[PDB]
DNA sequence: AGGATGTATATATCTGACACGTGCCTGGAGACTAGGGAGTAATCCCCTTGGCGGTTAAAACGCGGGGGACAGCGCGTACGTGCGTTTAAGCGGTGCTAGAGCTGTCTACGACCAATTGAGCGGCCTCGGCACCGGGATTCTCCAGGA
DNA sequence: TCCTGGAGAATCCCGGTGCCGAGGCCGCTCAATTGGTCGTAGACAGCTCTAGCACCGCTTAAACGCACGTACGCGCTGTCCCCCGCGTTTTAACCGCCAAGGGGATTACTCCCTAGTCTCCAGGCACGTGTCAGATATATACATCCT
């Protein structure tokens, strides 16, 4: 149950720096479920490719590599 | 005693969190919700800690993204609450 | 002409092996070439950039395994790995 | 030789309207 | 010709930049010193004197092709139209367009009016026809109910009208891609749709005017030549032929380029024919005292500076001068109405 | 010398082993191919080959057709969730669109 | 005589059309738009008729993928007629 | 470059044809300022993939627009295309 | 033997175009790479480093600091057209977003 | 180990640019990652045009090619007068 | 217009991260050779374009009307704001060791080459699956009139 | 007020006929296969030094929960205008056909340029170190939101 750890203030900040002025009641439980799908296909790539380099780590390379593969490529870690 | 009209707090905060640049998610909770999610695919996984930044640097950005669309399907539909089937409009016209 | 080559005859075989008493139009045909030209080129490019990335010259089978499981969803992916697996076993064994 | 002078729409004396 | 160049303008810009020159400029005529322009989306009314824009007017997308004015009893109306087939009549000095016609449903290639009996304007666009209108006396509250008299049927598409001289309001003559023709415009026949009366043989027909009462001065592309032939020698020997050769009164040598859509104008009280050619020159003759006889002078591009750099080549599509030859503005195709005094 | 088997007949497969590998080794993806490697993706692609082409002989057949256009790869593509995953980006000529009309556009 | 109710007729050429894989573009007008846009790139070119056909079935696809998520925002928008404001927000959610 | 170009054959696309694709794609009620919006898109589109296709006919040192050209653009804008040799 | 002459000296040009050739050569792009394709390269890259470095400067100096952060990088990008659209796929970290409300959200 | 990075580059350039100005440590990794990922780019479409036209070398006209694919069309203008321009000095040279 | 809350600014502090220097060494540059690539010229036939003529489907224009967009209003509730209490996140410091990174060996697999052959491709041709179409069956829509 | 019957338009289904492209066969040629050699990529072992995990204590900022009021979601109502549907007229797409040449595609040749190699050295990276640009803390002036 940590996808609870993202709390109902983080999901509002978040929704602040969009540009949101009001956020309805459920917009807490799609939210976490959005995040936590994103999250899944990111760290499937990344372990994947953890897993072909025959590592037991998961690198910033990593993540930048399924990134990139997810088409959201992310500067400021490598490569 | 005083109290600030609905919105104006909203207003403040939309300025005061897009001058900044600090990731808003608690950074322990994402950890443990990172490693939660990673043990369904392999077990006994040890992360980098420029890892879990990565990960959460592209999760807050994705969310504020998809929180533009949601807030602009919300305009759309002649209303200022952001509600979920405005999450799912802008994600199905996304493309996810 | 120029010989050109395309993956007619084998898309046929395999629609022979599935649907014994079917055929296939022209456009269908150059569709099918195009899907199979398409995935090609992802599942060699996905190997590549592994290849790459582990500082390795050699594009070999536990790459295409890697770029077979990264680019295809889950159920094709595993059906995809294990008759790739099961190729791979039977031509070493011969 | 007058060089080439350019006239914005800012420039006009007037604008015709519809 | 001493003539000197007065101006260099650049007031057709797309997107209002200042860096547009590309764009195309096609027909300029004097109010009855005052000139409007038209080309890009935007038709300019200019001072030659002082080199003012004194009127601009945009529409949305529009590639104006023709402008022109009339004197109405007492506004003098200025109407342009363009890719669009609409025919905007603008009164510039009261700063407001009246009224809109929807003469065609392709292009409009280009206007004219006559002193015919009053308010006739004919619109030639690529649907193949020449549309001749009354627009009617404007109602008290600047609107027009324009009226179709009467439509004529080309072979190919026109691009200049020359109301006979001698008689403005009974034949027509229009230049098109198929070659010159004669239309009878008399309004006291009765049928409503009339085809070409008699093609005349010397190809497209690019330039087409009168230099005096009687000769007639016309070009195509790809000659080299400018042909003067005489209105009342060839409706002599008409008779009943659909095709007559003219009867040819001398010849002009002109630039050989095999582009298209270069116009060519007169100066009747100075007996002078004008055309702008593929290097910006303009070639002017003196016909009065007149094998392919010469130009008189060769006006060439002085290259004006644009942005710190002379614009070292363009083409200079339509030329026209007031009757006393004051002024001569020649049109480009990089955006710069050449004003000459 | 021995008669020459065939990398395809080796392998068990009906797409071409050894222009695979050429392919592969043409195509600039390394400096070196491996054996193995032309097995596996020439596996892969029949593989990938065999589940479009049942999809699209079922369409045709629920057609009442007997061979295949573009408009029964379509209905096989865009009915599978995972080859409608697959190929997200990809537009068949020929194909046209599955039927769906929202439920609010209907008759109440 | 028979004046069926509005929107009866539309729901028939949904159907036709969806059913359907026929080019819905006159191909001659696309034909001379396309050479008309290739004008301003290059000069004196010619087209293969492959390439002008795959031109109009990669136009018609992007229309018609436009026109599912313009309506889907309309919908959105407690409404049944699509308008510009949905096209607008369709491309604007699609990254356009 | 030719002199005299008419650029209205945005305008053949025509109101009924623009209806058709709105009918395959669903719609029931159409407004009448989607016409000139979709002629607007489809300029814009068709100038994308156009400009792409003739660059790769320069670099081919080519006059002739290949449909291997427009299936190079549409990958280039990730909009693969097949049936016309992918 | 000569006095050694960098290739970026004589293209005049501040990346390597020595460093570049190399990738191009080990990175599989083609059988052959021409002498000419690393010094285009090296420029093209120099140019577009050189573009975004002067608007994040420029976005720096707007807040009245020395050093270019990644906010400045973020802003400088998000505010140039041209640029946006060529990082319209990429996440900047650290860079948070352009500041901007909807008008009906304003009183 | 050597981490080979386009740092020292990235530093001349920013002197060129701004004399007066420095770069931190995010914003420098943050550049590099940009040269590497437009160095892809260019680099895979001129992979791409090469195999198209069944060409096995990589000359300055793919590179010029790609670009032009690439950047948008100001962007696009200037770095093909860049690269022009650079070839031109390297071959007079 | 004032009170209050927040924001902006103004200064001092201090500090750790940038930027500069020095030493080393590995990648780049100079020089050279050799062969395959690619430019260039010639030739040829395919495919693009261009025109014409008739036929008919589609576009276009207009007219009437209904139903859908859109504004105005009223109500009820659900979300923003604030305050107080509770939780746990962040920081720091310490300790441990798993495993990521590097090095050396050795060897097995893959590039390369030469000879042989049959798999696949172009071409050619025949017939049957599908396009078309004219008639009947069905299902679907819409309105008038009775219960 | 609602439903049911009836007509009416539309679409689906079915049997007949025809036509051109799928599907099979033939001949050839060049791409894959086989057999062999050689070199180095990488697989595996051994060693080491980071850094990732765990743990613990203290502080305090953030989260949580509850109250409360009001701004807004939304349901309803009415109006009117604009989009649909359908008839009639206008237009030009489209099919078939013929004709011409522009240029793509192929072939033969030949000089150029680039891969590969040996040699030499300086450009760039690692490491070390000093100091000043920016984060932090505390205090005072300016903006503005609500009463």
């Amino acid at each position: 149950d940590n996808i609870q750890g993202i709390t109902k203030p983080a999901i509002r900040r978040l929704a602040r720096r969009g540009g949101v002025k009001r956020i309805s009641g459920l917009i807490y439980e799609e939210t976490r479920g959005v995040l936590k799908v994103f999250l899944e296909n990111v760290i499937r790539d990344a372990v994947t490719y953890t897993e072909h380099a025959k590592r037991k780590t998961v690198t910033a390379m990593d993540v930048v590599y399924a990134l990139k593969r997810q088409g959201r490529t992310l500067y400021g870690f490598g490569g | 005693p005083h109290r600030y009209r609905p919105g104006t707090v909203a207003l403040r905060e939309i300025r005061r969190y897009q001058k900044s640049t600090e990731l808003l998610i608690r950074k322990l909770p994402f950890q443990r919700l990172v490693r939660e999610i990673a043990q369904d695919f392999k077990t006994d996984l040890r992360f980098q800690s420029s890892a879990v930044m990565a990960l959460q640097e592209a999760s807050e950005a994705y969310l504020v993204a998809l929180f533009e669309d949601t807030n602009l399907c919300a305009i759309h539909a002649k209303r200022v609450t952001i509600m979920p089937k405005d999450i799912q409009l802008a994600r199905r016209i996304r493309g996810e | 002409k120029t010989r050109k080559e395309s993956y007619a005859i084998y898309v046929y075989k395999v629609l022979k092996q599935v649907h014994p008493d079917t055929g296939i139009s022209s456009k269908a045909m150059s569709i099918m070439n195009s899907f199979v030209n398409d995935v090609f080129e992802r599942i060699a490019g996905e190997a590549s950039r592994l290849a790459h990335y582990n500082k390795r010259s050699t594009i070999t089978s536990r790459e295409i395994q890697t770029a077979v499981r990264l680019l295809l969803p889950g159920e094709l992916a595993k059906h995809a790995v294990s008759e790739g697996t099961k190729a791979v076993t039977k031509y070493t064994s011969a | 030789v007058p060089s080439v002078q350019f006239v914005g729409d800012d420039d006009v004396l007037s604008h015709i309207l519809d | 010709l001493h003539l000197e160049p007065l101006h260099f303008l650049q007031c057709h810009s797309r997107n209002n930049s200042p860096k547009d020159l590309e764009t195309q400029l096609w027909a300029c005529a004097f109010e009855p010193q005052t000139v409007a322009t038209c080309g890009g989306e935007a038709v300019c009314v200019i001072d030659c004197q002082t080199g003012l824009v004194l009127h601009k007017y945009k529409v949305p997308g529009e590639e104006f092709f023709s402008v022109a004015w009339t004197a109405l009893t007492r506004w003098n109306m200025l109407a342009a139209a363009g890719l669009r087939g609409m025919v905007r009549l603008l009164h510039v000095r009261a700063g407001f367009c009246c009224s809109v016609i929807r003469a065609h449903k392709k292009a409009i290639a280009t206007l004219c009016f006559s002193p015919t009996h009053e308010t006739h304007l004919f619109t030639a666009s690529y649907d193949k026809r020449i549309i001749l209108w009354d627009i009617g006396v404007p109602n008290h509250d600047y609107k027009f109910q324009a009226s179709q008299l009467l439509t004529l049927n080309c072979s190919s598409v026109p691009l200049r009208l020359c109301p006979v001289a001698t008689c403005p309001d009974s034949f027509l003559l229009a230049g098109c891609e198929g070659g010159c023709g004669c239309w009878d415009v008399r309004l006291d026949q009765p049928q409503k749709q009339r085809v070409c009366e008699v093609n005349f043989v010397f190809q497209r027909v690019d330039g087409l005017a009168f230099v005096n009462e009687d000769v007639v001065a016309s070009k195509g592309s790809g000659q080299g030549t400018i042909y003067l032939w005489s209105w009342s020698q060839t409706w002599a020997s008409r008779g009943s032929q659909s095709v007559l050769p003219v009867v040819i009164l001398a010849q002009l040598q002109w630039s050989p380029t095999s582009l298209a859509y270069f116009s060519l104008s007169t100066c009747p009280d100075k007996n002078l024919v004008l055309c702008g050619d593929e290097e910006g020159s303009v070639w002017i003759y003196d016909v009065e005292h007149l094998t392919l006889q010469p130009p008189t002078q060769i006006l060439k591009w002085p290259q004006p500076v644009a942005l710190g750099q002379p614009v070292t080549k363009t083409m200079v599509n339509t030329v026209v001068a007031n009757a006393a030859f004051t002024y001569l503005t020649a049109l480009t195709d990089s955006n710069i109405v050449s004003i000459w005094k | 010398r021995a008669k020459a088997k065939t990398r395809s007949s080796r392998a068990g497969l009906q797409f071409p082993v050894g222009r695979v590998h050429r392919l592969l080794r043409k195509g600039n993806y390394a400096e070196r191919v491996g054996a193995g490697a032309p097995v596996y993706l020439a596996a892969v692609l029949e593989y990938l080959t065999a589940e479009i082409l049942e999809l699209a002989g079922n369409a045709a057949r629920d057609n009442k057709k007997t061979r295949i256009i573009p408009r029964h790869l379509q209905l096989a593509v865009r009915n599978d969730e995972e080859l409608n995953k697959l190929l997200g980006r990809v537009t068949i000529a020929q194909g046209g669109v599955l039927p769906n009309i929202q439920s609010v556009l209907l008759p109440k």
